[PDB]
């Protein structure tokens, strides 16, 4: 058996759980990256700078970049929750009017 | 019927071999049921202790000749001899005196141990086969043993054959044999005596004479090299001598070693 | 690059290699789990590479690379890494305390 | 056999007794471990949560 | 165990023989002097010399 | 389509005439199956026949 | 392997028979270096020994 596809899917709900202001940039990535692969070759012709772009978009590891933000947002939010319970806040723009 | 003891030529008999399976196997004191023909296998036996009991279902008992006795009948091993009073014997003939039990490939003969784990196709003489009309012919290694066979010689790779029981073989074209093998496959399934296997188009080198054929089962066997190419093969076997050997490989040392970045740099600053 | 170099006095040199000798690691153990090759060409080409820095992040960069890579690592890299680092002291060990 | 047995159903059920939110958690992995012990040993590789 | 070899057959025994020495560093708590100073002497010949 | 062209293995349908293209075609890896739809085979012969 | 010099064994129909090292201590006994390797013997309280 195999089970790649259900180890991609828990990466991105693990990914979706720790919801930050970055995961929409990452979002967009991946989505543009299926468009390219989708479609690709209609649009694309002479200027060399928009080829590199496209290949650049196209070969960008979208598979194995998630798991990178999964720890770049986990210092985060740890030091976040850090600064509430030992420091505490004063802007009343944060979202811990939940408690 | 019942089975009966005989004692005709006792004093041209060496040793005794078992056949379970349709293919001649080695003896082993820990089986408990056997199909036996003769008497001193009783003193075999008991000589290194062995007991059983004797039943039609449990394999059946050969004698190693040294004389030639009896006729080959296709699709069976060994010889055939049928005694004075109707009951059929059965013996392995033998030229040399280093045979143990011997198959067939569709090219050489090579001795095993194990029909499992060895390079064996067929284990008979002689076969009959199916033609493009659906009728027999029949194919033996020595010509001058049965008239009008065909050589086992002039039988091809890669190419299906289907014997009168409805069995597939199916052998891979190959370029060196004995000790050392290299074979290679297409993406079609192989079929040999009793196992048919799937297997994908590569090429595979064994350091031992053990079946291979390209797939995850055999990949994990050891002593097995396989690659989708001759240039892919040395890469694939150079590859475990720079990677672990296992998925030991936990990516959970980054937290640890982003510490003493984040220690220097905090350090620094104050 | 400015403001940055406003802060950090002299040691600004210093942050900035390690900084990215950190990311680059930290981007090289993102592309392992699927590329297997990563772990041993990459440190060879990091054990080449270390050699054309100063002393001062040269000893940071070896301890990062020391705590960081070591548990993924086959050990004859990390042996052959140990002799080619303590050769240049193993030479004037044995000038001055065993040589005749 | 008694005393080789006995003793792990004994302490489970005193676990109960000092009851927590947490229960839940070696449960589950009560149930994982045994999981995982007759069957698994597949699924080859690719992934790092699983 | 320690001292304690195997292996399918006879050149198996003597390819796997070697199995610790491409095992992640971790595995000899004694005997590892050993076995790092026969890298490490192999290393230094065949590098400074040839 | 009243045209000769060469053979390879991504086909996977002919009309057979001949019995030894069935044993050449299978010494490439390929499989097919009987139709009369399918393009026809022939085989080349020094001889002069026909 | 062996635990004495001398041991007693059930034959196949499970009579007992003395067996030892050396055939010279007890008269009518059977030395064990007669004793083929890989083949199960019993005792008298049905132990298992090959």
């Amino acid at each position: 058996w195999d089970l790649t596809a259900f180890g991609l899917v828990a990466e991105w709900f693990l990914a979706y759980i720790l919801f930050t202001r970055f995961f929409y940039v990452l979002g967009l990535a991946a989505i543009m990256q299926l468009f390219f692969s989708y479609f690709a070759v209609h649009f694309i012709s002479n200027s060399w700078l928009m080829w590199l772009i496209i290949n650049l978009v196209q070969m960008a590891p979208i598979s194995a970049m998630v798991r990178m933000y999964i720890f770049f947002a986990s210092f985060y939010y740890v030091w976040k929750s850090y600064v509430h319970v030992v420091d505490g806040c004063n802007s009343s723009t944060c979202m811990m009017c939940y408690k | 019927h019942v089975m009966s003891k005989h004692t005709d030529f006792s004093s041209e008999i060496i040793g005794y071999k078992a056949i379970d399976g349709g293919v001649t196997r080695d003896i082993a004191s820990t089986d408990t049921c056997f199909a036996n023909k003769h008497a001193d296998f009783d003193t075999w036996f008991s000589q290194r202790g062995g007991s059983y009991t004797n039943d039609k279902a449990c394999p059946l008992i050969a004698a190693v000749i040294t004389r030639e006795v009896g006729f080959v009948v296709p699709g069976l091993p060994g010889t055939i001899l049928r005694t004075t009073n109707g009951d059929f014997l059965h013996f392995l003939p033998r030229v040399f005196s280093a045979v143990g039990n011997i198959c067939y490939t569709p090219s050489k003969l090579i001795e095993y141990t194990d029909f499992a784990t060895s390079a064996c196709v067929l284990a008979a003489e002689c076969t009959i086969f199916k033609d493009a009309s659906g009728k027999p012919v029949p194919y033996c290694y020595d010509t001058n043993v049965l008239e009008g066979s065909v050589a086992y010689e002039s039988l091809r790779p890669d190419t299906r054959y289907v014997l009168m029981d409805g069995s597939i073989i199916q052998f891979p074209n190959t370029y060196l044999e004995g000790s050392v093998r290299v074979v290679t496959t297409f993406d079609s399934e192989y079929c040999r005596h009793g196992t048919c296997e799937r297997s994908e188009a590569g090429v595979c080198v064994s350091t031992s004479g053990r079946w291979v054929l390209n797939n995850d089962y055999y990949r994990s066997l050891p002593g097995v090299f396989c690659g989708v190419d001759a240039v892919n093969l040395l890469t694939n076997m150079f590859t475990p001598l720079i990677q672990p050997i296992g998925a030991l490989d936990i990516s959970a040392s980054i937290v640890a070693g982003g510490i003493v970045a984040i220690v220097v740099t905090c350090l620094a600053y104050y | 690059f400015m403001r940055f170099r406003r802060a950090f006095g002299e040691y600004s040199h210093v942050v900035a290699f390690n900084t990215l000798l950190f990311l680059m690691s930290f981007t090289v153990l993102c592309l392992t789990p699927v590329y297997s090759f990563l772990p041993g060409v990459y440190s060879v080409i990091y054990l080449y590479l270390t050699f054309y820095l100063t002393n001062d992040v040269s000893f940071l960069a070896h301890i990062q690379w020391m705590v960081m890579f070591t548990p993924l690592v086959p050990f004859w890299i990390t042996i052959a890494y140990i002799i080619c680092i303590s050769t240049k002291h193993f030479y004037w060990f044995f000038s001055n305390y065993l040589k005749r």
